[PDB]
């Protein structure tokens, strides 16, 4: 179960020429096991993804389901 | 005289500061080991693989600065090479044919993950384990693969011994995933950046630097 | 299954199933009827094995039962043969499986934490476990019991 | 990282000759032995913490070792001097499952004494640990198995000494 | 120096003991070899002592 | 050997080896006779093997014994036959193992490195492994070829 | 960093015994010198830059260092050179507020002359301007902190020759 | 150099030079010899160059020269001068190298750092390398001028 | 990493002198001598899986080191020794293009006669191998740039001697 | 120590094999360079203290390491670096005469690097005081014993590198 | 060096107990062996010098190891290879008589992977070569001492492992 969400994370202004483009808007595939790290480094931008989905069908088995 | 810049645990556990290999010495092949005592928060000196003013110790801020023409390059993706170039950190070498990950761990060309979690994959596929894990005495393998994955050898007992529980608790993929979730390696190398080598031990800057050819005019006026 | 956990093994390596694998798979195949015997003997004895072996666990550990114990009353005491109740149910899962998989997801992976917070002994449940292989080894039959009393010993080493 | 097995294998591939029948009577010992090792081997992963809690109460707990100055006294030092039995008695099972004390070489004994000598432990203390911890595996698998268990509890000594 | 080490093993019966008698001894062996360290090593009144 | 790999991914997970691959060892060893078997008929036919198989690479691949290819001439050709039987060292190896890492650690492991800088063709040598491995066939028994043939599919594969 | 309070606690606790009305005379004493140590580092922190430039001036400026060839002299190992005059004043003030040499041992001196003598970097020069911003420093916090900011300083030289 | 710069990138890879690389280290020893001629022009007129350079920093930053100010006397103003004649210095090293590497170690890696320890105003050097690269137009041709003009540009711009 | 055109400026900025008549002289050889450089590391760069096949047969192949208990037995260890002969060939091409051995001191030798002699990989063995590319590239480039190549190859070869 | 002449039959030995007619060319080449390298010994036989004197002139005098507190300060240091540096002078050239650096490998340089780190021997200017007296070396012997004096000389820097 | 004595009652001593019964039972096992040991002992001793040549002649003779190259080639290197298989006979043979592997672990097994790693003598052939001495062994001396001496040497095959 990988979740993709795609988040216009805040800008954190980091950007002197560079490029900031790619940062700023992100569509990015998550291990459920990693989205809550995910979910503290989207703290840190300040942005919350715009729109959240999981690629796997049920959300929950008890037993299995990995 | 004071204290060596020795590894804490002992002079074996600094491997020669190569290109790639883990070439550590052997307790027993030659007997050589000087075992001097180490408190339980020292911290090695490490010359820097750039510029001096720009170091962790005196310039924390300045960890990203890249370290220019004076250190090694810096890949970073934009949107590559940067496959070529985490297989050239993560292991030290280009991987032979069938060892290569291929597309089956690169889906960073499509950009479903970041080169943070390329280099993730690299580290706890089975090529990785079998050169840098298994054939290594645990706290040589500690040091080489932090080496490898952050840009730094370890500073002292307290990076080893934090390093040390996590790896018998979890093994090889909760020690990769502790260095690769540090704080240091989101400060440099952010999660866009392949490692790259950010520091030398002394004794590895002797290797390079004093061979004739190298030697210049260091060390007399 | 044995044949999930190898395909998704094989699937990160991008291989197809490897000699070993396929021998593993092929072997699973082969003790399916015994695997499915010994989980209907074992599922026969479900209440027996549980109940005995908490009785096993309570006059070992007198103070799961004294004041003081999480185990004190008979509603709780009930909660801590559920418990056993569980982890046998699990167990057969995992013997018709051929894998720890179902084991380890259902009913292995943070139960430290999750007793842990109830304020429940884990090492008394270790004990407990320990009382259920036994009885189970004994209703079961002795050369299908030793395969038994690894997949016990797999949950009771977890408990910690 | 060779077992018992590999050992034989690689010994003949090094000669480039195919596998000897003498190398045959000797994996044939292997795969004899084999069930009596593996069946240890579980028993050892149940009791795993039992077994370094009893050898630290047979030979560690209530001695110099671990009252003030002793170098397990502090809260930190014990928990680091039980998580390095631990260690000993996890590879002494592989090394028993595999029928080769090379993963202790290489996983344990590579550096070991020159990092205990550089800390401060006692190795002779340690080895009393290991000793006892020899006694409790034997008793705990069975003195068929125990033997098995034994040498390779030594090589630990041996290495560390 | 390692062979001034094993030669104090050797004709001695003990290794070094002190910065000084290294600095004196790797000295003789400069000025002489092992001829001299012999020398030296047996001549020392620890060799007739002991 | 399943035994170095068993140990070999609980070591790299710091876990005390599973109930699920300790029976997988538990099978390996039973094996062992028929295993050790296998691998002596396979070794005193190896003669017999390479020289059918290697008449069989030449005949289905022309080119290889044909000018320009990398076994033209005598002493070339006598090379090839001595990778064969190599590749079927390694194979009796892997057999007897009861996995295919001996065979890989020893010979698959960089091979099309190996090949590629020799100039020989990596699917011809492939060729002629599965002629050794339809040489086998016959001379060992249904149940039997099937394991060994198992060992020469990875083989095969791997140098595909 | 072992402090006098910390040093004087854990020797107590070595011994395992509460701590001792000796043992509280000598942290009476230490949490008497506190007022000048405190001052001291005040002091110290407002005019690090200044100490520091007034020892490069009286040592190293306008000498060969400082001139082509000399070590001193691009720009880089210019600012690299400051950048460890101020490590070696910074630790120095953390000692003197410790009252204790440790973190000096622990951080600064190990293996610097061993990275000193990779790099080409002059110890002898080192010390010297060392010496320098003892002289300045003692100016600057007066004869009580200069006499302790003194041992702390002669320390790091003793070690760095 | 350049030579570096392109081998440096092609070590990181572990390639040969590709040919994109090759390229330009031809078109950079192609124009060696006009990068010589233009740094020699500055080398020959080294004291031209300081000379009216310090007159026209001094002009229109009379604080840095007059008393009180960090080049006041004769002394002081000397090494004021001084380092004007190294900065002109590293960038003749530049033009012939092909690349701002020479000045960026020499002596653009901690000015910041350097010039604030000996008190130094950084934006008044900056001033003296602007009027060194204006003196410098006058002495040399317009398309050479545009050349060495880049890297006394590096210079300005790194101490801003 | 330093060119000749590196070294000669990096000389001069030593001696604090603006590149004078004898240095530019140097220089103009260097800028003179690139062209020829330049297709040599071309004509490298295409045949280096040749380069190294005809030397890993003429000194290499049919012998004690490729037969069984020998280094380069076992395909993991030949492929190794044929990517440590392309390093040896690509960073020989790299400094030739340079003009310096800077290059192959800091990347290449940098330890690589402690490594071999811990694993055991024959340097003699090695010296013959990388003399050989000497020959087979000499014949690929040109003697006039085969001269140029070879003090680098000698280079290489002297340092794992 | 292997000169020359054992080197080729002992790689001969190893072998197992008489000595080829290709090694005979390699005895004979040494033979051919025996009357310069036993010339050149005799210059340098006679003319040591100037060598050493010249070099220690031309780099480790007047700098840092004689001043007090750089290492070769001390009357006692300055003999001591002297002493080393006539060590390295007498067995570069008995490498000279037998054709093998395996005397400077197994008389000076084995252990040296891990001695003079523990002493605090500065490591870049024991390299570039032996690469002085390389220079002197060339000029009193000649270029043509130069070139081969040179390669011992390195090899010694290389080890204590 | 500890005989089962030595063992048993420092155990008891240690424990403060006096000797207790099942103490008793494992030294009257010894003291009942006593006449089995000194008559093998004696044995060993009249014939250890064709115990060694016949384990030589049946593993090692003949091999890779005595080809050249091998590692027992040299004649020398036979003589010596002879010599420590005398050693490793003539320990165990002290083992037995003492009942206890202590003399193995405090004289053979303190030096002996240091000694034979740096030596590069092959652990594989030496193992073999041990073991073949067991079988003679207990040929010579019958089935009770060839299990006792049997054990010892086990230890030191292990121990080289
Ligand atoms: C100044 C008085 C003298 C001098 C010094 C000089 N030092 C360096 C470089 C380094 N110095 C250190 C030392 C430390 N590192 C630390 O973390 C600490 C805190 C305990 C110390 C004391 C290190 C590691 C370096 C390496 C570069 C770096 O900082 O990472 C240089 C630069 C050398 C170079 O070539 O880059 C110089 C010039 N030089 C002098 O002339 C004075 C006598
Ligand atoms: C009391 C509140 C609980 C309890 C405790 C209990 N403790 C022990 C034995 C030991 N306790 C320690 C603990 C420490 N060592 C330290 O250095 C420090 C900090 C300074 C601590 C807290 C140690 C080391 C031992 C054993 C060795 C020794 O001699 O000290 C026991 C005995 C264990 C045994 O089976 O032998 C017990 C029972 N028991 C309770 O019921 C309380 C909840
Ligand atoms: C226990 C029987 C004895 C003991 C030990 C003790 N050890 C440490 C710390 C460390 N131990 C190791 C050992 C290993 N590392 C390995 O990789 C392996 C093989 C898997 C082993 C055995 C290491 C590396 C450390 C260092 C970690 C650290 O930073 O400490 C301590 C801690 C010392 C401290 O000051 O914290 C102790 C106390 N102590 C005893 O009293 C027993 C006799
Ligand atoms: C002139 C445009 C400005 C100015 C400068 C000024 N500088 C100094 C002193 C020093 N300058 C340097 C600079 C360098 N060292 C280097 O290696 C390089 C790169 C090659 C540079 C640029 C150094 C090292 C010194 C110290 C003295 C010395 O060289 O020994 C001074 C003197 C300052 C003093 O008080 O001593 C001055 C005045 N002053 C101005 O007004 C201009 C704005
Ligand atoms: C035969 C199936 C095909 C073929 C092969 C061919 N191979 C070679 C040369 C070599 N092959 C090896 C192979 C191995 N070395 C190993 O260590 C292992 C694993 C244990 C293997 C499989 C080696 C080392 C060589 C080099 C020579 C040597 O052994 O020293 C040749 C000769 C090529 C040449 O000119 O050098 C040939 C022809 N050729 C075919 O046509 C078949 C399809
Ligand atoms: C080929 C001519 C000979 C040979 C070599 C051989 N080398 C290895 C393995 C390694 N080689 C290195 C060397 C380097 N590291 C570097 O950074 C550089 C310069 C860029 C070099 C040359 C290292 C570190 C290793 C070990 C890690 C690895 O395997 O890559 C082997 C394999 C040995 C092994 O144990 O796996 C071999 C066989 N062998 C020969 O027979 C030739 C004479
Ligand atoms: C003066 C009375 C006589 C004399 C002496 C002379 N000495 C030198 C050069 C050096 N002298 C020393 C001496 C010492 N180093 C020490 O560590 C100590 C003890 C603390 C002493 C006495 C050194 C090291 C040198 C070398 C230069 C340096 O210091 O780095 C010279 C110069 C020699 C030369 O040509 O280079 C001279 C002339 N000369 C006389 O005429 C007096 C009789
Ligand atoms: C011949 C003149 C006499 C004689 C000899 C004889 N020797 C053997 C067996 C071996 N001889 C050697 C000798 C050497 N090994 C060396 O490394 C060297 C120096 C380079 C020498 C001389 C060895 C090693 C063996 C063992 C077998 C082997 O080579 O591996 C035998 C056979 C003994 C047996 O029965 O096993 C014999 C007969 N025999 C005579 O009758 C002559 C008087
Ligand atoms: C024989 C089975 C194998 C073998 C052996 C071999 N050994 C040596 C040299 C030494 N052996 C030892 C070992 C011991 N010394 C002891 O005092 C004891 C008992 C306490 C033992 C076991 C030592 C110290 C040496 C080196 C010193 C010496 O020469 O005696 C060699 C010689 C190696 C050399 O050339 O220097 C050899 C060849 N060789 C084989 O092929 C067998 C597999």
């Amino acid at each position: 179960r990988m979740f993709k969400i795609t988040a216009c994370v805040p800008s954190q202004t980091r950007i002197r020429t560079q490029r900031e483009l790619q940062n700023t808007y992100f569509t990015k595939l998550v291990p459920y096991e990693n989205w809550f790290r995910e979910q503290q480094r989207i703290q840190k931008m300040g942005g919350k993804i715009v729109k959240v989905e999981l690629f796997t069908g049920k959300p929950g088995v008890n037993t299995g389901l990995a | 005289q004071p204290l060596p810049d020795q590894h804490p645990y002992g002079s074996g556990n600094d491997p020669l500061e190569i290109q790639f290999g883990a070439i550590f010495p052997k307790e027993k092949k030659n007997p050589s080991a000087r075992p001097q005592p180490f408190n339980k928060d020292t911290r090695r000196i490490l010359i820097a693989r750039g510029p001096g003013i720009n170091n962790q110790v005196s310039n924390p801020g300045a960890r990203g600065l890249t370290p220019g023409t004076l250190g090694p390059k810096v890949f970073k993706l934009d949107q590559q090479r940067v496959i070529r170039a985490a297989y050239l950190q993560v292991f030290g070498r280009d991987v032979y044919e069938g060892q290569r990950q291929k597309v089956a761990e690169i889906k960073l060309e499509n950009g479903e993950i970041s080169v943070r979690e390329f280099v993730r994959i690299l580290a706890k596929s089975n090529l990785f384990r079998s050169l840098y894990w298994t054939p290594l005495y645990v706290t040589k393998a500690i040091e080489y693969i932090h080496r490898r994955l952050l840009g730094r050898p370890t500073y002292g007992r307290q990076e080893m011994n934090a390093y040390f529980d996590i790896a018998s608790k979890k093994g090889l993929y909760g020690l990769v995933d502790a260095i690769i979730d540090s704080q240091e390696y989101s400060e440099a190398f952010g999660e866009d950046t392949v490692p790259y080598e950010r520091y030398i031990t002394p004794q590895g800057l002797a290797l390079r630097s004093l061979r004739v050819g190298t030697i210049g005019e260091t060390g007399v006026p | 299954s044995v044949v999930t956990k190898s395909i998704v093994n094989a699937d990160a390596e991008a291989r197809y199933l490897s000699p070993g694998e396929l021998d593993r798979i092929k072997n699973f195949v082969s003790t399916g009827e015994r695997r499915l015997r010994i989980a209907q003997t074992l599922t026969e004895n479900r209440e027996r094995i549980v109940k005995q072996a908490g009785d096993q666990l309570f006059q070992k550990r007198p103070d799961v039962v004294s004041p003081g114990g999480n185990a004190y009353g008979e509603e709780m005491t009930a909660t801590c043969l559920r418990d056993l109740d569980y982890y046998l149910r699990l167990v057969t899962y995992g013997i018709v499986a051929g894998d720890v998989t179902p084991i380890e997801e259902i009913g292995l992976v943070g139960v430290r934490e999750m007793y842990n917070s109830l304020g429940t002994p884990i090492p008394a449940v270790a004990e407990g476990i320990r009382a259920m292989k036994n009885v189970a080894c004994s209703l079961l039959s002795a050369e299908d019991a030793a395969e038994a009393g690894s997949y016990f010993d797999f949950v009771i080493g977890a408990m910690q | 990282m060779q077992d018992a097995i590999t050992a034989v294998i690689n010994a003949s591939d090094v000669q480039g000759k195919y596998l000897d029948t003498a190398a045959m009577e000797k994996l044939k010992a292997y795969f004899a032995t084999g069930e009596l090792r593996v069946r240890a081997a579980s028993v050892i992963s149940a009791n795993a913490a039992n077994i370094v809690k009893e050898a630290v109460a047979k030979s560690l707990l209530y001695s110099d070792i671990t009252r003030p100055g002793g170098n397990m006294y502090t809260t930190r030092r014990y928990a680091a001097c039980i998580r390095d039995l631990d260690y000993y008695l996890r590879y002494a099972t592989y090394a028993m499952l595999a029928g080769d004390p090379s993963i202790l070489d290489e996983r344990v004994l590579n550096g070991l004494k020159e990092t205990y000598n550089s800390l401060g432990v006692p190795i002779a203390a340690t080895v009393q640990a290991i000793q006892a911890m020899k006694e409790v595996t034997a008793s705990l698998v069975g003195a068929d198995a125990g033997k098995e268990m034994g040498i390779y509890f030594d090589y630990i000594c041996s290495g560390l000494s | 120096s390692r062979a001034l080490e094993l030669a104090f093993r050797h004709i001695l019966g003990r290794g070094p003991s002190s910065r000084e008698e290294v600095q004196t001894y790797f000295a003789i062996i400069s000025k002489g070899g092992l001829p001299a360290l012999v020398d030296a090593l047996v001549d020392s009144k620890e060799y007739s002592d002991y």
